[PDB]
């Protein structure tokens, strides 16, 4: 779990 | 409606835009204006102010220079949250397969956070630390290599683009005609993210006619500044990676080593 994925996952 | 659309977003995510920062380097902040920092003295008194002093995780006895980089890095850490909340709301973003929108974010953002950067420049200096500050570019210059690199092709970029004159509703259609580009390496669906650029870069093609019709070659020369800031990230990021590997106190947040790898 990338963090770039991470802030594009966000609700 | 959506150059409108894009314009709302990028007002509603990026906390600096070039009217705000316009205010600012005019000389019209009343309250809280900017520390004016050209020299190590200066910049130590700023420092008293707008960095706080931990105890043993500090940055306080580090070099000027890898001061300077950590205030740096933290910004373009915020801009690059800024930057994924904006391209969540220009339309067909969130529906492009999450991997897609890493490789977009991945590429793009630099060169959006270079086109940003260029508001809150003039030829004397730049602001730094949500307006707080104001570091000039002699005084960048005169630090030590490779940190003394860094800065002046970005000044030198922002120069030329800023003698364009675009406005904050420009440059939010900018941005996002750099993030939903098609050309980006390891990118799965091209063909639709190919249209999407052609329908922002068509929306972009349309403003400009109308918010500049003094200067009907507008449009050309804002593709060119767009191969600019390409060009312009590959050699930073070569810099970026001297300094991740030569420069033992400047710890990259990992953020930026994961946007910076395999780029
Ligand atoms: C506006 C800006 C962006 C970055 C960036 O890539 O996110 C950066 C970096 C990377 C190495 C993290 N370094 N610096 C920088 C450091 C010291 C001095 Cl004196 C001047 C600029 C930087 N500035």
């Amino acid at each position: 779990p990338s963090l770039l994925k991470k802030l594009l996952l966000a609700p | 409606s959506l150059a409108k659309r894009i314009y709302e977003a990028y007002l509603k995510n990026f906390n600096m835009n070039k009217v705000k920062a316009r205010v600012i380097l005019s000389g019209k902040a009343s309250n809280n204006p900017p520390f004016v920092i050209h020299d190590m003295e200066t910049l130590c008194m700023a420092e008293k102010t707008l960095v706080a002093k931990l105890v043993a995780n500090g940055i306080q006895n580090k070099e000027a220079e890898v001061r300077i980089f950590h205030c740096c890095q933290c910004t373009s850490v915020e801009t690059v949250t800024e930057l994924t909340e904006f391209a969540k709301a220009i339309p067909g973003f969130a529906n492009l397969d999450l991997n897609d929108q890493v490789t977009l974010l991945k590429y793009g953002v630099y060169e959006a956070i270079f086109a940003m950067l260029s508001s809150v420049m003039n030829k004397d200096g730049m602001l730094v630390a949500y307006g707080n500050g104001f570091i000039t570019r002699e005084f960048l210059k005169s630090l030590r290599k490779p940190f003394c690199d860094i800065m002046e092709p970005k000044f030198d970029f922002a120069m030329k683009f800023n003698a364009l004159e675009l406005d904050d509703s420009d440059i939010s259609l900018f941005v996002a005609a750099i993030i939903c580009c098609g050309d980006r390496p390891g990118l799965l669906n091209v063909g639709h993210i190919e249209k999407m650029q052609e329908g922002i870069v068509h929306v972009l093609r349309l403003h400009l006619q109308s918010n500049h019709p003094d200067d009907i070659f507008l449009f050309p020369k804002l593709l060119q500044k767009m191969a600019d800031l390409r060009q312009l990230v590959t050699e930073h990021a070569q810099l970026v990676q001297i300094i991740k590997k030569t420069e033992s106190d400047a710890a990259l947040h990992p953020l930026l080593q994961e946007i910076y790898r395999d780029m």
